[PDB]
RNA sequence: GUGAACAGCCUCUAGUUGAUAGAAUAAUGUAGAUAAGGGAAGUCGGCAAAAUAGAUCCGUAACUUCGGGAUAAGGAUUGGC
RNA sequence: CUCUUAAGGUAGCCAAAUGCCUCGUCAUCUAAUUAGUGACGCGCAUGAAUGGAUUAACGAGAUUCCCACUGUCCCUAUCUA
RNA sequence: GCAGUCAAGCGUUCAUAGCGACAUUGCUUUUUGAUUCUUCGAUGUCGGCUCUUCCUAUCAUACCGAAGCAGAAUUCGGUAAGCGUUGGAUUGUUCACCCACUAAUAGGGAACGUGAGCUGGGUUUAGACCGUCGUGAGACAGGUUAGUUUUACCCUACUGAUGAAUGUUACCGCAAUAGUAAUUGAACUUAGUACGAGAGGAACAGUUCAUUCGGAUAAUUGGUUUUUGCGGCUGUCUGAUCAGGCAUUGCCGCGAAGCUACCAUCCGCUGGAUUAUGGCUGAACGCCUCUAAGUCAGAAUCCAUGCUAGAACGCGGUGAUUUC
């Protein structure tokens, strides 16, 4: 998370290290996002900074609009597809990896999200749940 | 305490066990164990098992 | 030259040496503080670990995100037979530590601890405590002489007890003897409280209670002579390394011309007397009570024993402490449950939790049914039972 | 016999059943493997390993000495009666 | 314009395997590149059978990137001889 | 390379908040030289991976002291090595330069730590190419390409393992001593409050979690399959069927038990004595002063609480103690 996130997030299973190519599910024009950094990672030797649902990552657009390529931008993960664990006992995971484009302040760049977003991201970022469809 | 039904077979999923799976068009499936989650990914017909 | 990238050291130096202990019963290194105003009671207890299960309960934590919402936790079921008092041990404070000078036994001991004192019960003449029973044959001048010294000296008093192993489904049939220090006030009434309890059992209805952070002392499950990568957590060597990749590289510098005691070396992993603290008791059940697994939300008649019993253990026909989290030690092993060493107040202690659903599905495979009456109702009739 | 085949695998005719053995299954090895999520971020370097693989049909670029590139690339089908 | 040689590097090509200064300058590839490629060049010491320049096809040759793929790595774990 | 001394000046005014010329005294030796003392009947010489330990000239964290410190931020200094210091593109590189995370991403030593630990990419061979130089053979801190990494079973050290002898044997203990670990951040609230003309913008207490490390553990989830447990399939073999053999565990799906994973879960305690510093009373010095005698509050410090071993020559209690 970092600065600008409302509330804390319980730790779930990390599934997205640096170098992962997720999808981009909105009307911003970007097709995929390439993870180069994770906000709030550890400084331990020989650990790739891994991400999860609701984490704020730095992404680079590889496929999509040419205006969005060759630049660094923040991103918020909305689908993880790694089997994490909630406290009530369910082991749930999405089908693919996905994220949205965002500013360093936390506001959304797009207007809609064409896929499902889990409640660990919809309760941590209020602007994602305002443009999402069905939760979980 | 709420017991959900299995999406593939139809058994009783108890709180604590079971693996949930959500499809890309946001349809929620609830599997009992690593058996029905494996046979779902192989495109098996539950009316033939 | 220095390290190119500095990393935290693998392992914990305060747990060296990692050699094997004395016995499989982990002794108690420290007992809680004696209070002069509290009534006389036990401060530790010995049980047998038997299986684990997953329990749905309500989180009574205001300010969190899952307040008043169901959470699941993994608990352990330690077995609790009735435990009987057979001995009283005193200790006088010396300038070289403590020193036992009088240990008073009981008169008619059971055959469990008599089997403990011999290595060959089938060749022995069973003549233990036969000349000690001549002390109880007189009027009792020599009996009260040993206890009057405990009424005068021996400021701290420990009590020899043992678990009734014949009410336990283990295949050992030999009781474990241990000392329990008593932290009740008026030290003259310590030996006067255990004199009445000779050949009298002690339950856990007064020792432990509901919603209590307790300690746990046991011996780690052994794993034999384990390699250095899995023992210490060392980063593995690459694939191209000659004569070993699952090892540790160079030990140290030239000077000092020795191997240091803090490097990762291969050896024994397991069979370690550990002490895990701050575990919360969720349920203390009775042995004679039907439906020990019955919950006020559930209201059904089912016990805590799973379908087919516990894995490698059997069935619980006695008392049990249902404590939070993983307890050290494996199945079928003696484990000493200890009272807390301090008054814990940290917003996770003193929490009046209440269980909602107690699982009793089979742990031998994939648990699909809780009770066998539920299995007969869902599956229906079969080829058999006709 | 399967198969394009003196490939691999399996049996008949013919020769062997010889290579110190027994009891246990610790570490570390040699050899053969499998791993959720990510996909080289490891490393001097995709080293090693994995993936593609036969046949039939469709389709096949820049360039060129017009011979090639070419099995280019990229898709589909395959069993029993 | 001047000095001087027998003649004074022509057609091409180039930080190329040949460029010390250089990790040259610019553009592209990348979030980031002393690498790769495309150009400029008064080029310590490029150059015409000392063979120059360009080349289809070919290569257990040297190097760079992308797709597919994989414990190589995050991060280790297990089984067998 | 680092730290001083003096104070001409800078700092709107003011030498010493922060700096500081001209001079000058030293320390370190992680630079490069100087020397040739040791080694040429051989110390395996670069770099990285991996691993432990130590030093402080302290980057961050704990507590404080000064400011041209209003708040926020920043700068200087003290006690302090307890603890933390990275993911990457390129380069064989140490070094260097960017991207980016982070509380911060510091400098080092240990035969320029470490090749019977590894890699061998570079250079330090024999093949070959180009440039320059030489008539030539050939040379080149000029460039490029391909080029065997040997042995521990000895002693010690260390990680573990027993074990004779203290009348024998059995059980329950005491504890010398040795090791010792937890670290750090964000959010909610305090609070848009203190402060400020505004812009801007905290802190203690309380609560929810997270970073890294450590010890456990298999309920569940995920992995592993020689349970060759069951089912399915191909080739061939036993006349067919049934049931099987073989294909160095044949292949595929599922798979408990066991092992195992921040790809799983649980847990990580409390007092006392201090340093820096801020004070009390109080002289030296009728006054003044943290001090000279006394004394108070005080750091991630130290010692204990606790935790891990139990001196195999440290110790105590108790049970039994043989008849050809
Ligand atoms: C230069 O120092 C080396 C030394 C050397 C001698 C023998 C074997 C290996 C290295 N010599 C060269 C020519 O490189
Ligand atoms: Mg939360
Ligand atoms: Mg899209
Ligand atoms: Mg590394
Ligand atoms: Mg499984
Ligand atoms: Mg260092
Ligand atoms: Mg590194
Ligand atoms: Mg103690
Ligand atoms: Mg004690
Ligand atoms: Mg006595
Ligand atoms: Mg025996
Ligand atoms: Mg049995
Ligand atoms: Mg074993
Ligand atoms: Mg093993
Ligand atoms: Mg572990
Ligand atoms: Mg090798
Ligand atoms: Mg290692
Ligand atoms: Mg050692
Ligand atoms: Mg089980
Ligand atoms: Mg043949
Ligand atoms: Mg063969
Ligand atoms: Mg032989
Ligand atoms: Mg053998
Ligand atoms: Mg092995
Ligand atoms: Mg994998
Ligand atoms: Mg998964
Ligand atoms: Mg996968
Ligand atoms: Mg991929
Ligand atoms: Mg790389
Ligand atoms: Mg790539
Ligand atoms: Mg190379
Ligand atoms: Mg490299
Ligand atoms: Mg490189
Ligand atoms: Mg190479
Ligand atoms: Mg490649
Ligand atoms: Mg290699
Ligand atoms: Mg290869
Ligand atoms: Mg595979
Ligand atoms: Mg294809
Ligand atoms: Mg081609
Ligand atoms: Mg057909
Ligand atoms: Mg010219
Ligand atoms: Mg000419
Ligand atoms: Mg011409
Ligand atoms: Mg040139
Ligand atoms: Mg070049
Ligand atoms: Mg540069
Ligand atoms: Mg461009
Ligand atoms: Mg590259
Ligand atoms: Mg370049
Ligand atoms: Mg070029
Ligand atoms: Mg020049
Ligand atoms: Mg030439
Ligand atoms: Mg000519
Ligand atoms: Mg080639
Ligand atoms: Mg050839
Ligand atoms: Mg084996
Ligand atoms: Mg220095
Ligand atoms: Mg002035
Ligand atoms: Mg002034
Ligand atoms: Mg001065
Ligand atoms: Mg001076
Ligand atoms: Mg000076
Ligand atoms: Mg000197
Ligand atoms: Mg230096
Ligand atoms: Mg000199
Ligand atoms: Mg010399
Ligand atoms: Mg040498
Ligand atoms: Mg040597
Ligand atoms: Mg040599
Ligand atoms: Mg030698
Ligand atoms: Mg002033
Ligand atoms: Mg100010
Ligand atoms: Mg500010
Ligand atoms: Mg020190
Ligand atoms: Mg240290
Ligand atoms: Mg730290
Ligand atoms: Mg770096
Ligand atoms: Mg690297
Ligand atoms: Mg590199
Ligand atoms: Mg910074
Ligand atoms: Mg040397
Ligand atoms: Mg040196
Ligand atoms: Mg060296
Ligand atoms: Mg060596
Ligand atoms: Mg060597
Ligand atoms: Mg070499
Ligand atoms: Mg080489
Ligand atoms: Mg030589
Ligand atoms: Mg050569
Ligand atoms: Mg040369
Ligand atoms: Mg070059
Ligand atoms: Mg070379
Ligand atoms: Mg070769
Ligand atoms: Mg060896
Ligand atoms: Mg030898
Ligand atoms: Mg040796
Ligand atoms: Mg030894
Ligand atoms: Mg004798
Ligand atoms: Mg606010
Ligand atoms: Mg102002
Ligand atoms: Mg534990
Ligand atoms: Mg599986
Ligand atoms: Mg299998
Ligand atoms: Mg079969
Ligand atoms: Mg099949
Ligand atoms: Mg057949
Ligand atoms: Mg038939
Ligand atoms: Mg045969
Ligand atoms: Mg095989
Ligand atoms: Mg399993
Ligand atoms: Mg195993
Ligand atoms: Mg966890
Ligand atoms: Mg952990
Ligand atoms: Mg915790
Ligand atoms: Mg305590
Ligand atoms: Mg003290
Ligand atoms: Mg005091
Ligand atoms: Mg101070
Ligand atoms: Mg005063
Ligand atoms: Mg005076
Ligand atoms: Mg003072
Ligand atoms: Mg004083
Ligand atoms: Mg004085
Ligand atoms: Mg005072
Ligand atoms: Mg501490
Ligand atoms: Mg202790
Ligand atoms: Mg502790
Ligand atoms: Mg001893
Ligand atoms: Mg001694
Ligand atoms: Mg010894
Ligand atoms: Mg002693
Ligand atoms: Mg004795
Ligand atoms: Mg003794």
């Amino acid at each position: 998370s970092g600065n600008g996130a409302q509330g804390t997030k319980f730790r779930i299973s990390l599934g997205l290290p640096v170098g992962a190519i997720m999808n981009c599910a909105d009307n911003s024009g970007a097709r995929n996002l390439y993870i180069i950094a994770v906000k709030g990672s550890g400084s331990r030797l020989n650990r790739l900074p891994a991400a999860s649902l609701g984490d704020m990552v730095m992404a680079t657009v590889k496929k999509g609009k040419p205006e969005l390529r060759k630049k660094v931008m923040p991103a918020i993960v909305v689908r993880q597809a790694k089997s994490w664990r909630r406290r009530d006992g369910v082991f749930l995971y999405f089908e693919d990896n996905a994220g949205v484009i965002a500013n360093p302040k936390g506001e959304m760049k797009g207007s809609a999200i064409t896929g499902p977003v889990g409640k660990e991201c919809a309760d941590l970022w209020p602007r994602v749940a305002s443009n999402s469809g069905v939760v979980v | 305490m709420k017991v959900e039904i299995d999406s593939f077979s139809g058994a009783k999923i108890y709180p604590g066990r079971g693996t949930l799976f959500v499809r890309g068009d946001s349809k929620i499936f609830r599997f009992q164990n690593s058996k029905s989650a494996s046979l779902f990914k192989q495109r098996k017909n539950p009316r033939r098992i | 030259s220095h390290r190119k990238y500095e990393a935290p050291r693998h392992g914990h130096l305060g747990f060296l040496p990692r050699k094997r202990a004395a016995s499989i019963r982990a002794r108690v290194k420290a007992f809680p503080k004696d209070d002069r105003s509290k009534p006389v009671a036990l401060t530790s207890f010995l049980g047998y670990k038997a299986g684990m299960t997953t329990i749905v309960r309500d989180l009574d934590r205001p300010g969190s995100k899952f307040h008043k919402r169901e959470v699941v936790e993994a608990v352990t079921v330690v077995d609790t037979p009735p435990v009987v008092v057979v001995g009283v041990v005193g200790y006088v404070e010396t300038p070289r530590g403590l020193r036992s000078l009088t240990t008073v036994w009981a008169e008619h001991l059971s055959d469990e601890v008599k089997r403990r004192f011999y290595k060959n019960w089938y060749k022995s003449k069973k003549k233990a405590f036969t000349k000690y029973s001549a002390k109880y044959a007189q009027d009792g001048a020599g009996i009260e002489r040993e206890l009057a010294r405990i009424k005068k000296y021996a400021s701290v008093v420990r009590v020899l007890v043992h678990t009734q192993i014949r009410k336990t489904p283990l295949a050992q049939k030999k009781a474990h003897l241990a000392e329990i220090q008593l932290n009740g006030g008026s030290i003259s009434e310590k030996v006067d409280w255990a004199r009445e309890h000779f050949e009298k059992t002690v339950a856990v209805d007064s020792v432990f209670e509901q919603n209590e952070m307790i300690d746990a002392i046991a011996v780690t499950k052994g794993h034999g002579f384990e390699g250095v990568t899995h023992r210490w957590g060392t980063k593995k060597l690459p694939r191209k390394t000659h004569r070993g990749l699952r090892k540790v590289a160079c030990i140290g510098a030239w000077h000092p011309a020795h191997v240091m005691w803090s490097v990762a070396r291969a050896g024994q992993r397991g069979y370690h007397s550990r002490t895990s603290i701050n575990h919360k008791i969720y349920r203390v059940g009775k042995g004679d009570d039907e439906a020990n697994g019955a919950t006020s939300f559930d209201r059904t008649k089912k016990t805590i024993t799973p379908m087919g019993g516990f894995v490698h253990y059997g069935e619980i026909k006695n008392d049990f402490i249902m404590v939070k989290g993983c307890i050290p030690g494996n199945r079928k092993r003696i484990v000493t449950l200890r009272k807390s060493l301090y008054t814990n107040t940290s917003r996770k202690a003193l929490e009046e939790v209440s269980l909602k659903w107690i699982d009793t599905a089979s742990k031998f495979g994939k648990g699909r049914f809780q009770t066998p009456a539920e299995k007969h109702a869902f599956m229906g009739t079969l080829k058999k039972d006709l």
